[PDB]
């Protein structure tokens, strides 16, 4: 009867989705024929992910733990309890009493509000998200190219035939529509080079299979680079115009030979020669990599090598070619543009520099701390050491997906005050202290930032069950109860306008009118009339660094038995 | 676009010793447990060039690598492809439809059983025993491997690799010099 | 003759969308909620397998209650009269019949969806003849791997291949 | 083992008179009470080779008897076998799964009702009428009967039975004689 445009929240690709609603309840989901990403077809989660919003077990009222059992309790006295608990812990031991766990499955306004109401209300740099476990990738790409995110745009990989190079192939079952473009790229001219230690559904369609054992892909790429250098397929103009040198990399790449990797990894010799030839003679090359490479301990130098391979060839900053990091959640990129890490500020600004702090005093509100906060891997140590008093589990269940679950479960017996603004079927809330109902993707009005840095909006279709309310008004109530200068969150539009105002250099033209007219925009976009950057990100030149010139880092093979002869992996 | 080179034999000096076919067999089956010695070859012999002897002596004939190749175009399945400068048949997609033998007039293609990993390749549903897989064999210029083994295996070095630009230029130069030396 | 559906393994990601759509359409219609299109993993390639509608069936010749019958242009199970005598499971060459039991589901995303959502009888692809649209499996596929072949598309493909072969043989060498 | 012979057509001499399909239909249906005279035929006509026409001529095509036959590999029941020198279909184990129509690139197989003893065959349990039984049809080189009947019925002798081994020898001899007469 009524159709509402929305972005599918289940993975990071982002797709148009009409939520066919009838009698206030969702009855179906439809694809958008004019969307540039999915082109009118969705995976399993898009077609049958709407049966999650009206389960009979949805949390419909606030409850609190008085004597060990939760009791149905109205909102205002629960907010009183939260306010007095935060006030007493802040009076006792200061502002370091909590670490903020903002969800990776919430809109960018949620993360911005959480950061502000943890920094401009009490004041601490203790904000984290459970999507860090791709953390070295953003560090490596920033140190190599000066770019901290995706470079190219997804639909360009199928407009014309290119060479697609996959590292740790799991795209066939992690993003079931990006691999749809890769398969659809085969217009009798797209040519695939795949490298992974396992058997997937994508390698069986690959003309060339670079099956290499886990942890041995750095020698593989080093031998690949050695082959493409020995045959003289290096674009000399690109390296002589924008790069700082060539012989420094040559001093560390010549030690690996095709025979060396032949005896080291157990792969045929003609495959590497072939794959190097197809990468070299072709003018278009896109490097995909799935979760497999990103769950490795030594991924820093590996992604550095992946970026520098594209640097030495010249397939960067051009349409149809470029490196392609992939994110595993809808709003991971929404946890980096705004501050969700203990050493970042909205606008990709580092809090360690006083210039990034002195630019906002009154436009932000209360004065901010200048110290680096607590990381997500360090706050269990503070819980065991009793150095932190509270924790904010928001919109997620960090007791199952995160590794080493038993340590966190044993750490969770530190019950002084716990706030879980979450949804049904979470054991953390059962182990928590205070539980508050929240709102899902179809109940909010916010924005999603996909892996391809495209910004779309979420439009509310169904009304909330019971007293479940969006978190913005929860945060505003808490801040007003403690006492905040002014009163925020009149609507989501004011919050997004404030985001546009605070950082106009990155995105100041991402308003509701353009997203209503256009099919989403991708930052940077410093003005309203600009059409966005993408398949360039910012590089047309490899000069996103402050020095306007990229550098290199020399790589080396690392180190890891009879007791455990079998390597265990997961996806 | 470059003209495909092709090896050719010299009937004037050829003896018919059949020492170039065996080298071709040894160099093509390097993945079938061969150690450049007799006794390690437990598989039958399959050559690529074929020797024919008639009243005007003996000569080996092989694939000329036709520019307007009929063998590639008649092949409906698409087994024969021009991957490099030379023409090479692919053994993965070939089904044995003998129409190639209706195309090539020289006749350098033979349908023979396949052999991999020192064993004969069996099929799924054929006849009660199973039947061998028959594949197309022809010369592929040894572009995938190194320098062709048919060269420097002949005792008198009869067969030579020629590509028709240098031969044409040499013949034209010789004709011009002979014409100018008389006038 | 009979209409069926075929999936070339070149463009099948194993994304489990067709399987879930086939299950849920049959669930919301009022029939058994189990899928009738099985994903199989092999050494070289992944291809969904369903009931290629055999023109002699080898199925209605073994059913003792006479439940399986030809209707329209397809083979229909007529679930109401089926008793569970696992005889058609012996006589199906491709293995296109599974039985409506919870343990018949392999561990995958579809199992997680069907357990977070919430008679034993033989279920077979009925080609979605009750729906005015085409088959659900061919319609929801992200890469359009499956395709429905009619009685006339087979003739068209045969004529096209035959004409191409004849023209190539004529043009190249007689 | 010996390579399977297959009949081929010469398009330059064929007219399209359709006198080759009729002879094949007559010679394979002796059990359907035909006496080499029209009027005793109470069965619809089904031939084995099929004639088509394009702008550049007319010819029939038939089964090429591929050595690595795709139609035999696709069939899971195993009705298609190589009974003799040729590859044949079995009408007793065929079930009608049309996947063999998706395998043969030449399109020499057709699924049609079976006719025996002058009457159409009927399946036991299908729908209220009885559905007919459908069997594949393709060239089987007349192995059970005598010489091929498509040959000796063509007025222009366009149809020829070829042996794919002796023909290669003839082509080799002709190529060698042509090359040696010039050198
Ligand atoms: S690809 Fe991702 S965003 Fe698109 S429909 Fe599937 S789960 Fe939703
Ligand atoms: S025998 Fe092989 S190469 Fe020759 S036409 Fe048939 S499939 Fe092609
Ligand atoms: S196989 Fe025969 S027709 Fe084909 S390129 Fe070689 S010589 Fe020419
Ligand atoms: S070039 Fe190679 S394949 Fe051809 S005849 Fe010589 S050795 Fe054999
Ligand atoms: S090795 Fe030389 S002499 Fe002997 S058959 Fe070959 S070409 Fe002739
Ligand atoms: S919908 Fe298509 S791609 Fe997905 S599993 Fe089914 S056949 Fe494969
Ligand atoms: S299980 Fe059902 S369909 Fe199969 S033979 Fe028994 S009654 Fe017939
Ligand atoms: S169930 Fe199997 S044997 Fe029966 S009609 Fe379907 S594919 Fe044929
Ligand atoms: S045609 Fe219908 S019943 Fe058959 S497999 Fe497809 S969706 Fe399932
Ligand atoms: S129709 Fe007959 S010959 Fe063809 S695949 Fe089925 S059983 Fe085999
Ligand atoms: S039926 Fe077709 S595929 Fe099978 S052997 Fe004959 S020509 Fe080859
Ligand atoms: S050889 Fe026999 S079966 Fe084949 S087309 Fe000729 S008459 Fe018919
Ligand atoms: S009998 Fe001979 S001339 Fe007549 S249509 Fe057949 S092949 Fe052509």
């Amino acid at each position: 009867q009524e159709k509402v445009l929305t972005t599918c929240p289940y993975c990071g690709t982002g797709c148009g989705l009409y939520l066919k609603v009838e009698n206030e309840k969702i009855v179906g989901v439809e694809p958008d024929k004019l969307h540039p990403v999915n082109q009118g077809e969705l995976c399993i989660k898009g077609y049958y992910g709407y049966k999650y919003v009206h389960d009979p077990r949805r949390l419909t009222s606030p409850l609190i733990k008085k004597n060990g059992k939760f009791v149905p309790v109205s909102w205002d006295e629960a907010l009183n309890f939260i306010a007095n608990g935060l006030k007493k812990i802040k009076s006792e031991y200061g502002s370091d009493a909590f670490a903020m766990f903002c969800s990776a499955r919430a809109t960018n306004e949620d993360n911005y509000a959480a950061q502000k109401f943890a920094r401009a209300v009490i004041g601490i740099n203790n904000v984290d998200h459970c999507a860090r476990l791709h953390a070295p990738t953003v560090a490596g790409l920033a140190m190599t190219l000066g770019s901290g995110a995706m470079t190219n745009s997804i639909p360009e990989i199928s407009t014309y035939s290119d060479v697609i190079f996959i590292i740790g192939s799991n795209t066939a079952e992690c993003h079931p529509l990006i691999a749809a473009h890769v398969i659809k790229a085969k217009e009798r001219g797209a040519k695939l080079i795949v490298a992974d230690p396992r058997m997937n559904a994508m390698v069986h369609k690959a003309d060339i299979w670079l099956r290499v054992p886990s942890g041995y892909n750095i020698p593989l790429i080093n031998g690949m680079i050695h082959i493409i250098i020995k045959e003289g397929l290096v674009k000399t103009d690109f390296v002589k115009n924008h790069a700082v040198g060539f012989e420094e990399m040559a001093k560390a790449v010549e030690k690996y030979t095709p025979e060396y990797v032949e005896e080291l990894t157990g792969i045929p010799k003609k495959d590497l020669i072939k794959a190097a030839r197809f990468y070299g003679q072709a003018q278009a090359a896109a490097i995909l990599y799935s979760m497999g490479v990103t769950q490795f301990s030594h991924g820093t130098g590996n992604v550095v090598s992946l970026a520098n391979l594209a640097v030495i060839t010249g397939n960067l900053g051009r349409p149809g070619a470029g490196i392609c990091p992939l994110r595993g959640q809808n709003n991971v990129q929404g946890a980096c543009d705004v501050g969700a890490l203990p050493n970042v500020l909205p606008g990709y600004l580092d809090v360690t520099k006083e210039q990034n702090r002195e630019r906002f005093e009154k436009v932000w509100g209360v004065k901010l701390p200048s110290n680096i906060g607590l990381r997500v891997t360090e706050v269990p140590d503070a819980i065991l050491n009793k150095r932190v008093r509270a924790l904010y589990i928001f919109g997620e269940n960090p007791i199952m997906s995160d590794p080493d679950s038993d340590h966190l479960r044993h750490a969770l017996e530190h019950l002084d005050l716990l706030i879980v603004q979450d949804i049904f079927l979470t054991e953390t809330a059962r182990l928590a202290h205070v539980v508050l109902p929240a709102a899902c993707w179809a109940e909010k009005d916010g924005t999603f930032t996909n892996t391809e840095r495209r910004v779309q909006r979420v439009r509310k279709a169904v009304e909330a069950p019971g007293e479940a309310k969006p978190d913005w008004w929860i945060f505003s109530q808490i801040a007003e109860r403690m006492g905040y200068t002014g009163m925020q969150y009149n609507n989501v539009q004011e919050i997004w306008d404030e985001v546009r105002k605070i950082v106009p250099e990155k995105f100041g033209g991402i308003s509701y009118a353009r997203l209503e007219k256009e099919k989403g925009l991708a930052w940077p976009c410093p003005t309203e009339d600009h059409t966005g950057t993408p398949g360039k990100f910012a590089t047309p030149c490899i000069c996103d660094e402050g020095a306007e010139k990229q550098d290199f880092n020399h790589v080396i093979v690392g180190s890891i038995d009879e007791e455990y002869p079998f390597t265990l992996t997961t996806g | 676009t470059q003209l495909n080179p092709f090896v050719v034999a010299n009937p004037a000096k050829c003896i018919g010793c059949k020492a170039c076919e065996v080298a071709c067999f040894a160099v093509h089956n390097r993945n079938n447990h061969v150690g450049a010695t007799v006794g390690t070859v437990s598989i039958p012999v399959i050559p690529r060039l074929h020797l024919i002897k008639t009243e005007h002596g003996t000569m080996p004939i092989q694939c000329r690598h036709c520019e307007d190749a009929p063998c590639a175009n008649v092949c409906t399945v698409g087994a024969i492809k021009r991957e490099g400068n030379a023409i090479v048949v692919d053994e993965k997609l070939c089904i044995g439809c003998k129409s190639c033998l209706l195309a090539c007039p020289f006749g350098a293609i033979e349908l023979l059983p396949q052999y991999e990993d020192g064993r004969e390749v069996f099929q799924i549903n054929l006849k009660l025993v199973q039947e061998p897989r028959i594949i197309a064999y022809k010369c592929d210029l040894c572009n995938d491997l190194g320098e062709p083994a048919c060269v420097k295996a002949c005792p008198e070095n009869a067969l030579t690799l020629v590509m028709p630009t240098e031969m044409k230029k040499a013949r034209n130069k010789e004709a011009a010099l002979s014409f100018l030396r008389v006038v | 003759p009979n209409r069926f559906v075929i999936a070339d393994p070149k463009r099948c990601l194993g994304c489990y969308t067709c399987i879930a759509a086939c299950a849920f359409v049959h669930e919301e219609q009022g029939l058994q909620p189990f899928p009738r299109l099985y994903l199989t993993y092999t050494s070289e390639g992944i291809m969904p397998i369903q009931c290629r509608h055999c023109e002699d069936a080898p199925c209605a010749e073994v059913c003792p209650v006479e439940a399986i019958k030809k209707e329209g242009n397809a083979i229909i199970i007529d679930e109401k009269a089926c008793i569970g005598c696992k005889t058609c499971l012996l006589a199906c060459s491709f293995g296109a019949i599974d039985f409506s039991v919870q343990d018949s589901l392999e561990q995958s995303i579809f199992k997680d969806i069907k357990e977070n959502l919430m008679r034993i009888v033989a279920v077979k692809c009925d080609l979605c003849n009750f729906r005015e649209e085409g088959p659900a499996c061919v319609q929801f596929c992200p890469t359009k791997a499956l395709k429905l072949v009619d009685g006339d598309e087979i003739n068209k493909m045969v004529k096209n291949k035959r004409t191409v072969n004849v023209e190539s043989l004529l043009s190249v060498y007689g």
